[PDB]
């Protein structure tokens, strides 16, 4: 409760209406409730779920840098960093609420590899978004618990998919963002990149049309990154 | 700020 | 209320960080919390608690008009659940906002232009919540909302002069309200027309900027009289 | 039918 008395097909169902609504707080909910469960998640349902949160800490950002920037501005009452303070609450909220669905529900030692590394990247995504409003030790102690998820993601990633793969290549376009905007490493950042985009184009070959496009469509995020960056 | 993945 | 421990005009001053940030409903219930202190709204505040709602049961309404979209296509409970759902949320923030203009905003409205502004609002919520409600409770609700718009084209009438854009923005909505909600198509076209002429016939005094102003909003209400009639 | 925008 408040989704423990709904059966899981109708949480995931509900779900995927709250998407065409555009209502993603809706839809995180019930995608939480879905894996309160404790079945595992489809391939389809993991993309539901991280669909969900991912619109809900995107706002939320968003409204931190804006209020952020305020604040820097203005640096008279203490209403622009109450109010900073209070998104950011907020948004510590939901990401430990990610953070406690991946910990508790759906990291698992088992896994197939699609599965283990999505959830890895996962906690690193929000294990980074907890260090883009941190500061201080807290702050180191965060960016190491997101290297190492990225990490552990990244050789299971290596071990286990082919250079094309787009959750592997998904994983290393973030964790090269890791390496650049949160953790001062953006050589670490190029040549994740680089090797990346390079170790994938060298294995298109192998793919039919579409996996092609899907596969590509990374490689071309990869690509705009370097462009930026170099 | 850099982007990342705008997919899951 | 809830906001009761914040000043005023640090409500006030949250309320415009929430808009920078599109935080809208942040945005509202910052605005509601001045509201409830209990003085009188400027016309800027006026228009930041009109602007929060507005986007709030903005989003709501379009969430349920895409839901009752599917229900109606599907000819499992789950999709009329959710819409019920959604429904039941934006029944909330309209008994919100209405409960604001009732206490105690339209009562202490200091002048003829913010007490239109606030029957106009409670007309249009009103009839937000007549869009999806159904039988006694729908019949209710449409003469409220009818009573609340007469009441305000009575005092702009009174007021305020035939091209004024409060006026005629009032006049549409009433109109629409009177053809999509009570079905009164007649009601709605006589409406609309008698305010297009008599704004017309004001059109020659105006400024540059003022002619543009009122020549918008009649344009709003002849595009209805173009699908009406 | 739109209202006020
Ligand atoms: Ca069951
Ligand atoms: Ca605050
Ligand atoms: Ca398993
Ligand atoms: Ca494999
Ligand atoms: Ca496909
Ligand atoms: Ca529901
Ligand atoms: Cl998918
Ligand atoms: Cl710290
Ligand atoms: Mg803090
Ligand atoms: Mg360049
Ligand atoms: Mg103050
Ligand atoms: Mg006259």
């Amino acid at each position: 409760g408040a989704m423990g008395s709904m059966e899981r097909a109708s949480l995931i169902q509900k779900a995927k209406l709250a998407e065409q609504a555009e209502r993603y707080e809706d839809m995180a909910a019930f995608m939480k409730g879905a894996v309160e469960k404790g079945e595992e998640l489809s391939c389809e349902e993991r993309n539901l779920l991280s669909v969900a949160y991912k619109n809900v800490v995107g706002g939320q950002r968003a409204a931190w840098r804006v209020l952020s920037s305020i604040e820097q501005k203005s640096n008279k009452g203490p209403e622009v960093r109450e109010y900073r303070e209070k998104v950011e609450t907020e948004l510590q909220g939901v990401c430990d609420t990610v953070l406690g669905l991946l910990d508790s529900h759906l990291i698992k030692e088992a896994g197939d590899a699609e599965s283990r590394v999505f959830y890895l990247k996962m906690k690193g995504d929000y294990y980074r978004y907890l260090a883009e409003v941190a500061t201080g030790d807290d702050k180191k102690r965060i960016i190491d618990s997101a290297r190492s998820a990225y990490q552990e993601a990244m050789d299971i990633s290596k071990k286990e998919m082919p250079p094309t793969n787009p959750i592997r290549l998904g994983l290393a376009l973030n964790f090269s963002v890791f390496h650049y905007e949160i953790a001062n490493s953006p050589e670490e950042a190029i040549s994740l990149a680089k090797t990346t985009f390079d170790e994938a184009m060298a294995d298109l070959h192998t793919l039919s049309e579409d996996s092609y496009k899907d596969s590509t469509l990374i490689m071309q995020l990869l690509r705009d990154n370097l462009t930026l960056w170099t | 700020r850099t982007p990342s993945l705008p997919t899951p």
